[PDB]
């Protein structure tokens, strides 16, 4: 096992850790929870109005 | 026994194939659970 190493379900796992930390620092830097992004359509709608 | 073992080596192969098969598909499925999760949440969040 030298052409490649089945390692990458761990690379796969650090950029999600790493999209949810970007998330969450975004997050913690604004004071939202649900950020002025596209999360919580719903949540989101409710806050605009 | 030589006829043996080489029909025993491609059957092993195959298995592999058939492995790596069925973990494509296990991902698809936790995938397909994935979204229903995700589906559920925005279905009781509907509750509104």
């Amino acid at each position: 096992v030298n052409t490649n190493i089945a390692s990458l379900n761990t690379q796969r796992n650090l950029n999600a850790s790493s999209n949810d930390l970007n998330t969450s620092l975004q997050r913690l830097t604004t004071g939202y929870r649900i950020n002025s992004a596209k999360d919580d359509a719903a949540g989101l709608q409710i806050s605009n109005r | 026994l030589s006829n043996q073992i080489s029909g025993l080596n491609v059957a092993t192969r195959n298995a592999n194939d058939g492995i790596s098969l069925a973990q494509t598909a296990e991902g698809a499925l936790q995938q397909s659970t994935n979204i229903l999760q995700r589906i559920r949440d925005l279905a009781l969040q509907s509750a509104n």
